[PDB]
């Protein structure tokens, strides 16, 4: 019985905000 | 000269009518915003700025203060759920939105950027971004015939937003608006730049991370040739968001899985199954063991490109959580597969690793290495060769560590156990 199965923990990525220092 | 201003100060300038004293005002609180040590957004909230600074945002005469105040929202906007939270309940969406066709570039951008945070905090601002109207604007800002006459940190910054768009489960981000996006993005995953390659990317893994039908409308465009090309990059920033999407996409139905392997996928896997970044081992340990999970000629694919000696490799040595993915793709193997593939499996060698890590205190990487033995010895079985097997078990010491787990606090691991041993060694 073989299954596909998603990812463990999906959320190195972009950061989801950003401080804009200059 | 604005340098290191009071709030206090800050405000009475603010609260001034004199449009002047305002712009400076402004622009102190964006300096004081703009340092590095822990600025102090919440003083900045407290004292009430937010809606002067989002009625600045609309001062078409004077795009000085424009500039300052969408600086100073967007730092307010990249801090916590609650400070972003502020900064969109002063107007600061719909005002932003105007402004991403400001005839000054660094005001345009700002205000990308500025989208951009808000978006990036979830779900629901996420949405709300969409619903003011943005990807329209956005979209039109990246309609030229070569992106190369964009200047690369706008374009890098237009790139960022346009992933977090594209971000976030739970839901979903809205079906309309992902085929609204997707030629914008394919185009961004050609260009040459590796900071927007890498967020192209991202935001190809983001999309491709959900139900068959997010996963078909990415590959009816055709990007997996170009997503395989990334995958071979040097750069770890673009190899391990491609990594991922192509993951993902073999999450997928057999057929999306086949679009993967007919790109040329299996032929990067050797080095990416020895590749020294743990992330990576382990992502493509997972890829190769969803793959295993698919058809007998998907399967026979795999083992034609070479895939299971490096299989058996990362079940000797690796991090555990490699080792337990490795684990997942020989059941998925020996599951799916054929009496040839299975017997050609043993002679790579798969026992004795296998065996190893029956010493393993995780229970459910026990139970699948279990289901593993079992699938195998019924390929035995199937031949007569049984007896070949049992011996070939007991002589690596995997029959001792059987019999101990007969005694295991989990129930299906004693019953699958103690059956084994009754069942094929007596």
């Amino acid at each position: 019985p073989s299954v596909k199965r998603p990812h463990a923990s999906p959320d190195d990525q972009p950061a989801r905000k950003r401080l804009d220092f200059g | 000269g604005t340098v290191n201003w009071s709030v206090e100060d800050i405000v009475k300038g603010i609260n001034s009518n004199n449009l002047e004293s305002q712009l400076q005002a402004t622009q102190a609180a964006r300096k004081l915003l703009s340092r590095e040590k822990q600025p102090p957004i919440d003083n900045i909230i407290r004292a009430g700025l937010i809606p002067k600074f989002v009625s600045f945002l609309g001062k078409t005469d004077c795009s000085p203060i424009q500039f300052e105040s969408a600086w100073a929202l967007t730092n307010i906007a990249s801090g916590t759920s609650e400070q972003t939270k502020a900064v969109v309940d002063g107007g600061a969406i719909p005002a932003f939105i105007s402004l991403l066709a400001s005839p000054h570039a660094h005001i345009s951008e700002q205000a990308v950027w500025a989208l951009g945070n808000i978006a990036g905090d979830g779900s629901a601002f996420r949405d709300l971004v969409i619903k003011h109207g943005a990807i329209d604007p956005l979209l039109a800002l990246l309609a030229v015939p070569d992106l190369s006459t964009l200047a690369c940190g706008y374009l890098r910054n237009l790139t960022w937003t346009l992933s977090n768009l594209c971000r976030n489960k739970n839901p979903a981000p809205p079906l309309d608006a992902v085929e609204q996006i997707l030629p914008t993005l394919v185009r961004l995953l050609h260009h040459n730049d590796p900071e927007v390659l890498a967020d192209s990317c991202w935001a190809i893994s983001y999309l491709t991370d959900g139900p068959n039908e997010r996963i078909e409308m990415v590959v009816k465009k055709g990007v997996v040739p170009q997503l395989v090309k990334l995958l071979g990059a040097t750069e770890l920033p673009i190899v391990t968001p491609a990594l991922r999407a192509i993951g993902n996409i073999v999450t997928g139905t057999d057929e999306q899985t086949q679009k993967v392997i007919d790109a040329g996928a299996l032929a990067v896997f050797p080095s990416l199954l020895t590749n020294p970044k743990t992330n990576i081992q382990k992502e493509a340990t997972w890829t190769m063991s969803n793959i295993t999970a698919g058809r007998q000629d998907q399967i026979q694919q795999v083992v034609n490109h070479g895939l299971v000696p490096f299989l058996v490799g990362v079940l000797s040595k690796a991090d555990f959580k490699t080792q337990k993915e490795a684990a997942w793709a020989i059941t998925n193997y020996t599951s799916g597969g054929t009496v040839e593939q299975i017997v050609y499996l043993v002679h790579c060698g798969i026992i004795e690793p296998l065996m190893n890590l029956l010493s393993a205190k995780d229970t459910k990487i026990i139970q699948v290495i279990l289901d593993a033995i079992s699938n195998i010895f019924q390929a035995a079985e199937k031949l007569g060769e049984t007896e070949k097997l049992s011996i070939m078990i007991e002589e690596c010491g995997g029959l001792d560590k059987i019999e101990a787990l007969q005694r295991h606090e989990n129930e299906s691991v004693y019953k699958a156990s103690l059956n084994l041993i009754e069942k094929y060694f007596s």
